[PDB]
């Protein structure tokens, strides 16, 4: 049900915004990816 | 190795013995007798160049040691063992070589220089530089879709971890004249194969940006702006940016689209966004928001593209055989061999006589053999292998002993009056493809001091 | 990095024969060259395809998310 | 598989390259027939 | 016989042992 | 980038015909038929068969350049016998021969075990 | 019967060794090529990746899915997209397959072509079925994944042929030979001492009578007899890969007569 | 990557050449073409 970022290790849908620093709940590992986009992407089969 | 004749049972001889050895392959199997042992048990010594001055050395532990009480008419011609003084003896000669050279097959079969080049292209090739790449944000990187450990090899590779991270493909080569496109150093490459995934490669690039700060509190920001005073933005289509000012991975970015929205307050909306380099185009692949010591929002985006071998693309074997594609053909147009098989490559016969790289020539035979037997052929430096010694093995398999084969001209299906040297060969796909250089300009960005066209294809220059 | 479905040169399917072949090695303890002929790979083109591919994926798999 | 041996400064992987430094040796050389100098002895002097 | 000669193919075993402890990057490390 | 679209190897585009017949002036009674979105497969074939019609004084074909799927076929015949007609037969002939082979092949296949 | 006849030698479900007799070379080959590049088939040509966590990147898998052979016997009754009046595809011109996987197993889960699912109406006809010949029954390994790695796709297969791409071609290889004892001298063997010994013999020498020295050179000799052997992938039964061959080729040679007609009115 | 790790540099009397003493210690064939050729060597 919706999300944003991710733990680069404990991969746990996080999410946030301005001034909320850039950490995680427990393990700090301030890395954070950004997960996919809902809108399906289409590809060439060759 | 040390030789001290201190062998009350005969002449001079290596201090190390088949026991020391079996006592090593014994530690090998368990994956207590290391290297440090062979050294603190005085059997091997560290000889620099200076000391090397005052010693004699044996090439091979055997041949250059026993007595003289018939000789193959195909092998080479090694001198003699005219001396009973040998203080030390070389582990193996092929250890004079360095990283690069140690990949080159049959190096002892090439014009000295032909190796010197190949010792510079193997650095322009593509493979797998590490295995943690799906987790690396390095600016620019190429991965070869389907890597293959080379048929022809070198014992030296085992330590260069080659069979684990190769850098090319064993392609069914065909040295002959055909359409006329493989002419003057460029090949005709089977399209079909190219389709079934031959030589396809990955391409990752990654931009970066921080949020510059100023002690007197003034901060840049990652947002999705639009007009509102300044106007100084970018031509690109912002639309793709989410609100955090970043593109989510799934997206398909192309032209000069934006990848990072950033803003700088000055006394209010001046842009500092990052657009995908003008020429490139592809799919995002992984973004990532981080912090940098000072508490700055640090962000690296990475875009992935799949590059298919095209007509301008450059390629090369392992003998300075650099050459580019000239045209792609399909099995219909491709020259075939009764068996059914057909080539993936088609290099012109002319690129041989003066290059005088026979090694390349041989690798084909060695590989066409170990391709059938499945016994990873050995093409390591100076050894006891022969051409005659292989033509026998290939004959044991049914195909002509020299490699040639009969083939029929794909257009008609008639036989080809002559035969073609057919068979596998490892080929590296070196970077520097065409659509990364094609470049045109009819007026555009002009320098400021001079008022002449700018430099580089990157800036639209002339 | 995963088996190559279908042979470059020739064209024949070959993406399934991975495990089959890989097994003819650990279990039925055999020697390459023969294993292949049994899997049906007869001509070097669609032969070299298997005998070479290095299954990096397994290494890839071993990371984390 | 990585083998390290390099550093990691401000992000990038930096590699320090070996800096070679034959020298300090005497050699004598015959010079062409068209020249006033007959023979010479050279020596490349350089602080280890 | 744990004390006889040594043929070609043997040498490799040694070299193998070399890199086992050494590594292609020895220098830089040490 | 500059790579055409694969399907331009068989699909005729806006305003083109498989055929285009231009009358060769170099010699009397002879023609130059341009086959579009075609190649060796059909070219060489209609060329061989076309070489049997004892009424055909000349017949050769050629792909002008690999890049493009198309080819020119030149046919020459005995006066009072239009080549266009010659082309016809030579194809019918090719079909019929095939009509048999489609049959005679299946014949042998039904009689098989495996 | 009337002309060019055959004498099928060995023959299985995957090969069709046989002998084409009394035809023109041109024709043999003409056919050969036809078999290779222009036989209509079916295969994936559009992957709509919804979710993927694997180590194989999107377009990677994509490519693979295309190669994965699909059923195509009734192909001849599934219109090519480009002709079906529907804006971008329909059950009347396309097949839809879905793909879902999840790392439930605490030990590497394999994604095989058998995991494909047909979700479009088949209209009752052999088509779009991931062809299997694997002993076990899971053919073609698409890709692997670990812990909680997912992979939701959706494919659309269409017609297409080895001209538009090989992933369509059914051929996969085809033996071809003739005059096993160079009688027309269509070659000049390369040697070091004696051709005969150094240049191997073909299993196909038998079926044709040997040389006979003395004899002069036969010049009026043309080219009867060819020892083909259409192999196959599976998308089609080795036979059709040879029939439809002689068929498609034939249709073409017609559309030239047909065009020669629509051109006589003016 | 390895290759780059075992590299050697040499500032600025016939260096570029391949010396005898260079045997076994430095590679004979691996060096950059033209420019600074033989000034940069590989162990």
């Amino acid at each position: 049900a919706t999300l944003k970022y991710i733990c680069a290790e404990c991969s746990s849908k996080l999410s946030l915004s301005r001034t909320d620093a850039v950490r995680c709940k427990d393990c700090g590992h301030r890395i954070l990816l950004k997960a996919r986009t809902k809108r399906l992407v289409q590809f060439e089969a060759r | 190795f040390i030789v001290e004749d201190d062998e009350s049972l005969g002449h001079k001889e290596l201090k190390v013995r088949k026991g020391h050895i079996a006592k090593l392959m014994a530690t090998e199997y368990q994956d207590e007798y290391t290297w440090s042992s062979l050294l603190n048990e005085g059997l091997v010594e560290y000889i620099d160049a200076e000391e090397e001055e005052s010693i004699l050395i044996a090439m091979q532990p055997e041949d250059l040691e026993p007595a003289e009480a018939d000789v193959d008419p195909a092998k080479r011609i090694r001198v003699s063992h005219h001396a009973t003084t040998f203080t030390h003896c070389e582990i193996h000669p092929s250890m004079i070589l360095g990283v690069a050279a140690s990949i080159i097959p049959f190096p002892d079969h090439n014009q000295s220089p032909r190796n010197t080049y190949q010792s510079a292209m193997g650095k322009q090739a593509m493979g797998v530089f590490l295995t943690n790449y799906n987790v690396r944000m390095d600016t620019m990187a190429n991965i070869l879709y389907y890597p293959q450990k080379p048929l022809g090899t070198t014992r030296a590779m085992e330590y260069l971890k080659f069979r684990e991270l190769p850098a090319g493909q064993n392609a069914i080569v065909a040295i002959a004249c055909y359409s006329g496109y493989n002419q003057e150093d460029s090949m005709i490459m089977n399209q079909s194969s190219i389709d079934r995934g031959l030589f396809r490669s990955l391409f990752f690039r990654s931009y970066m940006d921080q949020e510059k700060k100023y002690g007197m509190s003034i901060t840049e920001t990652f947002e999705k702006p639009q007009r509102t005073n300044t106007l100084r933005m970018k031509h690109g289509t912002y639309d793709k940016l989410d609100d955090d000012g970043l593109i989510a991975p799934g997206v398909r970015v192309s032209g000069e689209d934006v990848i990072i929205g950033k803003t700088t307050p000055i006394s209010s909306k001046r842009d500092a966004s990052t657009p995908l380099r003008s020429t490139e185009n592809g799919i995002v692949d992984q973004v990532l928001v981080t912090t940098n010591q000072d508490g700055l929002k640090f962000v690296k985006v990475r875009v992935r593209t799949t590059k298919i071998p095209q007509i301008g693309d450059k390629f090369a074997s392992r003998h300075g055989q650099k050459g580019t594609i000239g045209i792609t053909y399909r099995r219909e147009d491709m020259p075939f061999t009764a068996e059914g098989i057909v080539p993936d490559l088609i290099i012109n016969p002319h690129a041989i006589p003066s290059r005088m790289t026979v090694a390349h020539l041989i690798e084909c035979l060695l590989s066409k053999v170990a391709a059938l037997s499945g016994n990873e052929g050995d093409a390591s430096p100076f050894t006891d292998i022969t051409v005659e010694g292989i033509s026998k093995l290939l004959r044991e398999h049914g195909y002509q002993s020299r490699g040639f084969e009969v083939m029929y001209n794909g257009h008609t299906g008639k036989k080809l009056m002559a035969q073609i040297f057919f068979g596998p060969t490892y080929y590296q796909r070196l970077r520097h493809m065409v659509d990364d250089k094609i470049h045109a300009r009819a007026r555009g960005p002009m320098q400021v001091l001079t008022r002449q066209p700018v430099e580089g294809r990157s800036r639209d220059g002339g | 990095m995963i088996v190559p479905v279908r042979c470059f040169s020739c064209g024949k399917v070959v993406g399934d024969k991975w495990e089959s072949y890989l097994n003819l090695l650990q279990e039925d303890e055999l020697d390459e060259g023969t294993a292949l002929s049994r899997l049906g790979l007869k001509r070097y083109c669609c032969r070299r395809m298997i005998l070479t591919h290095v299954d990096l994926i397994e290494k890839f798999l071993r990371y984390n998310p | 598989f990585d083998m390290g041996g390099y550093f990691i400064i401000n992000g990038s992987e930096k590699v320090l390259i070996a800096q070679e430094r034959a020298g300090n040796i005497v050699q004598v050389f015959k010079k062409a027939a068209p020249s006033p100098i007959s023979h010479v002895a050279e020596i490349r002097s350089a602080l280890e | 016989d744990e004390s006889a000669p040594i043929t070609a193919e043997d040498s490799w075993a040694v070299i193998s042992a070399f890199f086992r402890e050494k590594g292609l990057v020895s220098q830089q490390l040490d | 980038m500059n790579a055409p679209d694969r399907f331009e190897l068989f699909l005729l585009g806006e305003g083109e015909s498989k055929l285009k017949i231009d009358p060769d002036t170099k010699a009397p009674n002879a023609v130059v038929i341009t086959f579009e979105k075609e190649d060796h497969t059909l070219g060489n074939l209609i060329r061989a068969e076309l070489l049997n019609d004892r009424k055909v004084l000349f017949a050769a074909y050629k792909v002008e350049h690999p890049f493009f799927a198309r080819f020119k076929l030149r046919i020459q015949t005995t006066e009072g016998y239009d080549p266009k007609d010659a082309l016809k037969n030579a194809c019918n002939s090719i079909i019929n021969k095939l009509g048999a082979l489609k049959t005679n092949f299946e014949t042998e296949w039904n009689l098989q075990t495996l | 019967e009337e002309g060019p006849q055959v004498k099928i030698r060995e023959a299985s479900k995957d090969n069709v060794d046989f002998i084409l007799s009394n035809v023109d070379l041109a024709m043999a080959n003409s056919l050969r090529r036809v078999m290779i590049a222009e036989i209509p088939t079916l295969a994936i040509d559009s992957v709509e990746v919804e979710t993927n966590t694997t180590v194989l990147a999107d377009e990677f898998i994509a490519h693979r899915l295309g190669l994965i052979p699909l059923q195509s016997m009734d192909i001849e009754q599934l219109e090519y997209s480009r002709d079906c009046f529907c804006e971008d595809h329909c059950d009347k011109c396309s097949v839809v397959l879905t793909l879902q996987a999840f790392g439930e197993s605490e030990s590497t889960t394999n994604v095989y072509s058998k995991d494909l699912v047909i979700v479009s109406n088949l209209m009752g006809r052999n088509i779009g079925h991931p062809i299997i010949q694997d002993k076990e029954g899971n053919g073609v390994l698409i890709c692997k994944l670990r812990k909680g790695q997912e992979l939701k796709l959706t494919c659309v297969a269409k017609k297409g042929i080895a001209k538009e791409h090989a992933k369509w071609g059914p051929a996969a290889a085809i033996e071809f030979e003739y005059d096993p004892w160079n009688k027309l001298k269509h070659t000049d063997y390369w040697y070091e001492q004696d051709s005969a010994k150094e240049w191997p013999q073909s299993k196909n020498c038998e079926y044709e009578d040997p040389p006979n020295e003395g004899d002069p050179f036969d010049y009026k000799a043309q080219a009867d007899t060819f020892y083909m052997n259409v192999e196959s992938v599976g998308s089609i039964p080795v036979d059709q890969v040879v029939v439809r061959g002689i068929d498609t080729l034939q249709k073409k040679v017609a559309s030239i007569l047909l065009a020669l007609t629509q051109m006589d009115q003016d | 990557t390895l290759s780059h790790l075992r590299r050697t540099n040499t500032p600025i009397a016939k260096p570029r050449q391949l010396h005898n003493t260079h045997w076994g210690l430095v590679c004979p064939a691996e060096t950059p073409e033209g420019q600074a050729c033989g000034l940069v060597k590989n162990l």
